């Protein structure tokens, strides 16, 4: 008696909020934060879908989603550390040299 | 169980909205931790007990710990002195685009058959049964994915 | 059931009273009483290792509660998982990733 | 379900590449030896390639509720393994000039090849997602392997951010698809729909988000803007792997998804894929008109060739020879891209420091590197679809498949894009054979030269005599 | 040719040279202005730190350990140059505990300066009184009798045991074990009972005189000495087996700040460090004094 | 309004409130008890002049910390500064919220249990980090990153040390865990799990010998919240290892709550003796011991436990 539509709507709201944070912020740290928000929203959507059908598949896909999320957070934060080490700023618009 | 789900969803939405509009990185990470706790409450309201447990243990206990560690490393610096994302000429366009995509996805959601989520609690025993049953290779190649992330992050995140 | 809703109310009251106790303690502390550098990347490395091995730990958490229902083939699968985990740990130790000292 | 010993026999390349990952891991843990670790990696990849024969003698059936092993999976596993072996061969002389740790490169290549094998054998949304991540994250490491270099770090940041965004889009798409259908297997996507109600709104939305993620992964317009930057900034063997193996594996799993899912026959998805293929062909050819750099030109080339592949994929439900066309085209594209990116890698090896430019300067290459120039112009003629080359055979297959399914807009797109490709590819060839103002000695460099030479010989021989390739592709027939 | 000829006892903003004969020895009138100025200097010291006036050179962090230190050896400041955890360079800021004892030597009589000699190092007491009174007896032409030598050796060895118990306890507490300092302070209380009985004071007895000691030994001191001699060895064995044989303590201690005989000789290092470098040079044996040859 | 369902609701609520008050009072009373027992170990008395036996020393300390001038640093983040002792208290309090002290006396009979304890540890690390960052001091920040790196190095195998007990019980529930020890307590089969969980529990509580301090800017009643939070963490870890490795409330003769209280008291006294006895290892030695010895020990223990269980399965 909790609708699947409401859970999917909540996950979609969090996904588009994470996408908005990923786009509008020039800071690479806030871009990684937005990426974490989007992948957590997708994992929440999988949990909602699995709970609607009464299957463990949603939680299995949640586990795979957070394994991916942890690994990409590690890789992105290492890249952010290298960028801050060799540029002393996190402005992602500064790294735009290759073009055309 | 309905009330807990809706209040946790509302808290997660408000906390994410405060995350993507804040200036202080530690404050943004704190509202992100609050949003992760709220989404874990959503998971617990839907009977996904293992998913909410992992949401606090791993997502809100390891990943955002790593984010907080890196933010303390940076000692965050030409960020609050700009505030460019709150000027409308930067954020109106992407907000319009995200609103359009949200409208399209919500319209697609509203045209589905719904029998309602009964919220029957799915334990971690069943998740472990199906994890080492139908999804053996998922576990093994996810170990390899974590290994790949470990090797990549060690190779990049050094100092020499 | 009545027992499960009693336990739910007990847990809710526990959480609320604990939050109220610490908040009232801080409020009473505030109210009463008159008035008058660049870190080394080993921190990121150890936190990253904790994150990765905590995800591997979550996989083992899921395995451990259903060992009997998985049988011996589940033991073989988890042994392969643990062997890959230990190979990664040996790899990390041997290249000095886990050596805080230089 | 349970796993039989026959299932383990059918999973032989997966187990062999994973055991190679573990063995190379423990060998690096023992002692950092570049030659020994590279040798162990190529030995494991060759062992998987020759265990494909035992997989063929095993049969074609369902190893997991997640994997299905058939001749399609064998062919795509072979292409991925060949691309990974060529990546290691080009990578050794480039890594010989690398001053930091070299051994992690082959570990990342092995894990990416494991993800490619996963995508080749994938029969499940979970397997598709895990294979995409298992490909992408070693590519995150490899694209920014020379992270001290500014362009490589920039390409790594761009690829990591955009691929995490595409993974989130794809994951949300599978979440909506699972919410609709209730099963994550490929055969059960839209199976519960009936009476002409195949165009379910939530199922179409989930498939659209998955199309967004996969079209990022396949460099399709308008998720294509990352491709020339990431191709240019990455190391040249990494660009070889990213152009060949990732594209091949992701297109193979997309082919499986659209072949097995009953919603793959939807008219709306077909029209959306037609628009994406048209825009991809035209845009990828148009952006490469004025490209001086060879890496960006090859990135736009990858966009156009994936558009031709998408054109072949649209006619999957109409003609039964669409899988034949995709296999022949992918073999030809693999060999041509291997030759071109191997010429780039051999002229970019050894790595001459992070603070120096990695410009190619292909002008006047024949007067000091004649065999490399001959191979490179053979590859440029092959990518143009000019006869006597295997790329022409693939483009002929694409045109035949488009004609059989009456995709006339796509046929005109292929013709126009082929003309534009003729312009810039012949420009590269004559620039090779012009004169230059100004401007090895080990057996691994010679091995890379041998690899690009056999690639050129295969392109020419199978351009004038394609029937063995046709027969081996017809042997790679999946489950019905 | 000195590298950094800067002041080491007085602050850098000090006028005059205190050990000169025309320098006034007594304390100047206190002023809150100078205290406020020096507080402001201490506040802006971290803001305007220049690592060139301190004798240093050149990701290199700079840190200050002191000036206040939560330990029993005093309060002094160390400026540390750090590469991560590694120490690249370090200079000590000393002179924070400068009492002007030599200038007081120029201001007291020969007899009334003995209490000042007590407070040179305050764990030693009569050990600190001994070289001063022996030098004054050299100036006076005094050959003290044998009982004087034996009494002074007694008190010097008692205070040596007191100081060594303090040192071992402080080292163990710095490693991290917290109980042996309590037990060895009980042992120090036993020593202080004997010293209080003999001299009348605990840690600054000022009991040595030019030509002897202030009083005779009180009747009954041998009972207290026998009690302490029966008390000590079991407690010392307990300290060894409880903390000094602990492998964690050995890991924290062994191989830490090692040097050979050449470094000990070139730096003037004497005492336990010089003898730990293998050089058998003790004053009580090489150049005997106060009848130490009879023990 | 007199109905037996409402009577049972109020009885369970009253039992939970009683458990909460008893565990908080126990944490404070053995702050004073640590002072007294350190005096006992160090051949002295400790505080025994404020009331009978010193029992009113805690009340005097409570009043003194209440009426101390409340001081927040001027250039600090006020919300994070207030939030760090908040978490350091409530995290391990809610960790205690799943401990069964008697048959029928449990606040939350959750299906997750030690998973909830792991969540609470993953918030205690936030408490330490927030205390370090909010102080606006670089020495406190460096000390906090070192302490949080240590607690991550031991939190990485806390759960895997508990997984042997979980595997033997076959469930995450704490009552199932204490019912699976009906014949033999889990300390006998899961001995390596016992030593690894004891080491990890001492380390994640930042107790001796696993302790530029990050509490120097904290004063008034916030320092008291930190103190009682650490002591509540000691009580929680002791009760958890009593329930997980030592049967919990199971005993032959004495009543079950008496057995639980005696075992918990022995383990808390073992904490006091551990502080009084061992010296501090170096930081690199501590992390190398956590990463190179204890984590493989937990993994091998889990493998051996699974092999033993599947051998016994007919
Ligand atoms: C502001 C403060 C926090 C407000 C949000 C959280 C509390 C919301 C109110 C919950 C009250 C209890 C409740 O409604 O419980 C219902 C349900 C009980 O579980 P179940 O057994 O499945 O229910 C069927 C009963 N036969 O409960 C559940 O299924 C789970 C209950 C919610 C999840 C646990 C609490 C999460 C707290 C998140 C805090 C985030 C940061 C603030
Ligand atoms: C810029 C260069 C590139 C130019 C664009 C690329 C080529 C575009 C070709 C456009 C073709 C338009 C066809 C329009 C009708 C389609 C629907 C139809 O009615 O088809 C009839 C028929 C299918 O029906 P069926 O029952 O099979 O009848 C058998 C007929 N004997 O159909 C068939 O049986 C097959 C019909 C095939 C028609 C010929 C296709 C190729 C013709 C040569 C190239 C185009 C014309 C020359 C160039 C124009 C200017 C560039
Ligand atoms: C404000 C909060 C008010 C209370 C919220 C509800 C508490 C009870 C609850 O969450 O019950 C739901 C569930 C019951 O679990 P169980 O009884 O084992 O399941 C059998 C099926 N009925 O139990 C659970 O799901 C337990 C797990 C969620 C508990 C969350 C507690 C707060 C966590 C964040 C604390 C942050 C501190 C800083
Ligand atoms: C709720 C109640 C809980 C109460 C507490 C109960 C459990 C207490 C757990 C305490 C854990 C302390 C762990 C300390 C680990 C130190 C590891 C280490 O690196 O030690 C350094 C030392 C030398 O190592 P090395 O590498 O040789 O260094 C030389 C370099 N110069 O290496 C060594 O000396 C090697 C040995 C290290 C320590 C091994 C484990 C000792 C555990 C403590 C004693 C437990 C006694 C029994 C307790 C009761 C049991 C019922
Ligand atoms: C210095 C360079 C900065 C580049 C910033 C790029 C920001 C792009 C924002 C795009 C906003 C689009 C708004 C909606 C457009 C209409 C709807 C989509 C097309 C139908
Ligand atoms: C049509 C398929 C491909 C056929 C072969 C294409 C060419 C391959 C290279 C052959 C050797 C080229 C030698 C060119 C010499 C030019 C000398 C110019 C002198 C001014
Ligand atoms: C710039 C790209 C131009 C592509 C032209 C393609 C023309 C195809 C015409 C198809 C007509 C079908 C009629 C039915
Ligand atoms: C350190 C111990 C903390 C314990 C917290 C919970 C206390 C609960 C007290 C319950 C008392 C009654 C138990 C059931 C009856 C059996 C025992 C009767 C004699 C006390």
């Amino acid at each position: 008696m909790i609708p699947l539509q409401h859970g999917l709507i909540l996950a979609a709201i969090l996904f588009v909020l994470g996408l908005t944070g990923l786009v509008i912020r020039r800071n690479l740290l806030f871009m990684l934060i937005g990426l974490e928000i989007m992948i957590n929203a997708s994992a929440l959507a999988f949990v909602v879908a699995g709970s609607y059908w009464g299957q463990t598949d949603g939680q299995v896909m949640y586990i795979l989603a957070i394994s991916l999320a942890a690994a990409e957070a590690s890789i992105g934060l290492a890249l952010l550390l290298q960028l801050h080490r060799r540029r002393q700023n996190l402005n992602i618009d500064s790294v735009s040299e290759m073009r055309g | 169980m309905e009330f807990a789900f809706y209040i946790c969803g509302l808290i997660a939405i408000l906390a994410t909205l405060r995350v993507i509009t804040h200036t202080n990185p530690v404050h943004a990470l704190l509202y992100l931790i609050i949003s992760l706790l709220a989404i874990s409450g959503v998971f617990f309201s839907l009977g996904a007990y293992f998913a909410g447990a992992l949401e606090i243990i791993v997502y809100a206990g390891a990943i955002m710990v790593l984010f907080v560690f890196v933010v303390m490393m940076l000692n965050l610096s030409e960020i609050e002195q700009e505030r460019q994302w709150l000027k409308p000429q930067v954020w109106i366009g992407p907000a319009i685009l995200s609103a359009i995509m949200l409208v399209v996805i919500v319209y697609a959601i509203l045209g589905v058959n719904d029998q309602g989520i009964d919220g029957t609690p799915i334990s971690a025993k069943a998740v472990g049964i199906t994890l080492f049953g139908p999804y053996v290779l998922a576990v093994e190649l996810a170990s390899m994915l974590l290994l790949a992330g470990l090797v990549v992050a060690f190779h990049v995140g050094r100092e020499e | 059931s009545t027992e499960v809703i009693a336990h739910h109310w007990a847990f809710a009251i526990f959480l609320i009273v604990a939050i109220g106790l610490c908040c009232l303690m801080l409020v009473g502390g505030w109210f009463l009483g008159g008035r008058a550098l660049r870190l080394s990347a080993k921190f990121y490395l150890v936190a990253m290792f904790f994150v990765i091995f905590d995800v591997e730990a979550l996989y083992l958490f899921a395995w451990s509660t259903s060992i009997r229902e998985s049988g011996w083939v589940g033991f073989v699968e988890a042994a392969i998982f643990i062997f890959v985990l230990l190979a990664g740990l040996v790899y990390l130790v041997r290249i000095g990733a886990l050596d805080w000292t230089p | 379900m349970t796993i039989t010993p026959q299932n383990l026999i059918a999973l032989l390349p997966l187990l062999i590449v994973g055991l190679t990952v573990v063995v190379v891991m423990l060998s690096i843990a023992w002692r950092r030896n570049h030659f020994l670790n590279a040798t162990l990696s190529v030995i494991g990849l060759n062992a998987a390639l020759v265990s494909l024969w035992f997989v063929g003698q095993a049969g074609a059936m369902d190893v997991t509720p997640l994997m299905r092993v058939d001749g399609f999976a064998m062919l795509y596993t072979g292409l991925v393994l060949l691309a990974s072996l060529a990546t290691c061969t080009f990578a050794y002389p480039w890594l010989e000039g690398y001053n930091d740790n070299k051994d992690e490169f082959y570990l990342l290549v092995l894990i990416a090849a494991l993800g490619g094998i996963l995508l080749a054998n994938a029969n499940h949304l979970a397997s598709l997602f895990l294979g995409i991540e298992l490909i992408s994250l070693p590519l995150f490491g490899l694209v920014g392997y020379a992270f001290r270099q500014k362009r490589s770090l920039e390409a790594s940041i761009k690829y990591t951010i955009l691929s995490a965004a595409a993974s989130s889009f794809l994951l949300f798409g599978m979440a909506l698809v699972y919410a609709q259908s209730g099963d994550l297997s490929f055969v059960a996507l839209g199976k519960n729909l009936g009476d002409g109600m195949l165009n379910e709104p939530l199922l179409l939305a989930g498939f659209g988000l998955m199309i967004v993620g996969l079209g990022f992964k396949l460099s399709l317009v308008p998720f294509h803007l990352w491709t020339p930057d990431v191709y240019q900034g990455a190391p040249a063997p990494v660009s070889t792997f990213l152009a060949t193996a990732s594209k091949i594996a992701i297109f193979g799993v997309v082919m499986r998804l659209f072949l097995y899912a009953p919603v793959g026959d939807s008219e709306a998805i077909r029209v959306v894929l037609a628009i994406i293929a048209f825009a991809s062909i035209i845009f990828g050819n148009l952006m490469a008109l004025s490209q001086t750099n060879i890496k960006r030109l090859l990135g736009y080339s990858s966009i156009s060739h994936l558009g031709y592949l998408l054109v072949a994929l649209i006619a999957l439900q109409t003609g039964e020879m669409s899988m034949e066309a995709v296999g022949v085209y992918l073999a030809g594209y693999l060999f041509s891209s291997l030759g071109a990116f191997g010429v780039v890698s051999l002229m970019s090896s050894p790595y001459r420091g992070p603070d120096a430019d990695s410009l190619f300067s292909y002008r006047g290459l024949f007067w000091h590197r004649p065999i490399l120039a001959a191979v490179m112009t053979v590859m440029m003629l092959s990518l143009a679809g000019i006869p006597m080359t295997l790329g022409f055979i693939g483009k002929f297959y694409v045109l035949a498949v488009g004609v059989q399914a009456h995709l006339w807009w796509l046929v005109g797109a292929v013709v126009v894009g082929s003309a534009i490709g003729l312009y810039y590819y012949l420009r590269v060839a004559v620039s090779l054979y012009l004169h230059a103002p100004e401007q090895p000695s080990n057996w691994q460099y010679s091995a890379g030269g041998i690899v690009v030479l056999i690639s050129a010989l295969l392109v020419l021989v199978l351009g004038v005599w394609p029937q063995p390739l046709i027969s081996i592709v017809r042997l790679a027939m999946p489950l019905m | 040719g000195h590298p950094n000829l800067r002041r080491i006892m007085m602050p850098q903003t000090w006028k005059g040279h205190p050990l000169r004969k025309d320098y006034p020895a007594r304390a100047t009138e206190f002023s809150p202005f100078e205290l406020t100025k020096a507080k402001q200097d201490l506040e802006m010291e971290a803001l305007t730190f220049k690592p060139e006036e301190w004798g240093m050179k050149r990701d290199f962090m700079f840190l200050n350990l002191g000036p206040n230190h939560p330990s029993a050896h005093g309060a002094f400041r160390i400026v540390l140059q750090l590469d991560g955890e590694e120490i690249v360079d370090c200079v000590p800021d000393i002179g924070y505990h400068h009492r002007g004892a030599e200038k007081m030597g120029e201001r007291q009589s020969w007899h009334s300066y003995i209490p000042y000699t007590d407070r040179i190092e305050y764990l030693g007491g009569c050990v600190n009184e001994m070289p001063y009174v022996l030098a004054v007896e050299k100036l006076a032409g005094i050959t003290v009798p044998d009982r004087v030598n034996v009494i002074r050796v007694m008190l010097s060895e008692l205070f040596r045991i007191n100081s060594h118990l303090l040192y071992i306890s402080t080292f163990i507490q710095d490693v991290g074990a917290m109980t042996p300092v309590f037990f060895a302070f009980t042992d120090r209380q036993k020593i202080y009972d004997l010293v209080e009985a003999i001299t009348g004071f605990r840690m600054h007895p000022a009991w040595f005189r030019i030509g002897g000691v202030a009083h005779d030994l009180p009747r009954g001191w041998d009972r207290l000495l026998r009690e302490f001699l029966d008390w000590m060895p079991k407690r010392l064995a307990s300290y060894e087996k409880a903390a000094l044989q602990n492998t964690i303590l050995k890991g924290r201690s062994q191989g830490v700040a090692a040097y050979g005989a050449k470094e000990a000789l070139e730096w003037g290092t004497t005492g336990a460090g010089l003898r730990a470098t293998g050089i058998d040079f003790d004053v009580r044996k090489a150049r005997p004094y106060s009848g130490y040859e009879n023990f | 309004w007199i109905s037996p369902e409402l009577i049972e609701i109020l009885l369970t609520i009253l039992k939970a409130v009683v458990i909460l008050l008893v565990v908080v009072t126990c944490g404070a009373f053995m702050s004073f008890g640590e002072r007294r027992l350190l005096g006992l170990f160090q051949n002295r008395y400790g505080p025994n002049r404020v009331g009978w036996g010193g029992s009113l020393q805690l009340v005097a300390d409570m009043i003194k910390m209440f009426f101390k001038e409340d001081w927040i640093p001027k250039f600090s983040d006020r919300v994070i500064f207030t939030l760090a002792p908040m978490i350091a208290f409530t995290s391990l309090l809610l960790a205690f919220a799943i401990v069964p002290v008697s048959p029928g006396w449990v606040v939350a009979d959750l299906n997750i249990g030690i998973l909830f304890f792991l969540m609470m540890a993953g918030l205690a690390v936030y408490a330490v980090l927030f205390a370090g960052w909010s102080s606006n001091n670089k020495y406190s920040l460096l000390g906090a990153m070192r302490a949080s790196a240590q607690t991550l190095s031991y939190e990485v195998f806390l759960g895997l040390s508990l997984m042997g007990v979980v595997a033997q019980a076959g469930s995450f529930n704490m009552t199932d865990i204490v019912n699976s020890q009906a014949h033999v307590w889990n300390v006998i089969p899961q001995f390596f799990g016992f030593i690894t969980f004891a080491i990890a529990g001492v380390a994640v509580c930042h107790r001796h010998p696993f302790d530029d301090g990050y509490h120097i800017e904290y004063s008034g009643m916030k320092f008291g919240l930190f103190f009682v939070g650490e002591y509540i963490g000691i009580v929680t870890i002791s009760a958890l290892m009593v329930t997980l490795f030592f049967g919990g409330w199971q005993g032959p003769l004495l009543p079950p709550f008496i057995w639980f209280a005696l075992k918990t008291a022995f383990f808390m006294m073992m904490f006091i003796l551990i502080r009084a006895s061992l010296p501090r290892p170096r930081y690199d030695q501590v992390m190398s011991f956590g990463w190179k010895i204890c984590l493989p020990l937990t993994l091998i223990n889990l493998l051996v436990t699974a092999a033993v269980i599947l051998w016994q399965a007919q």
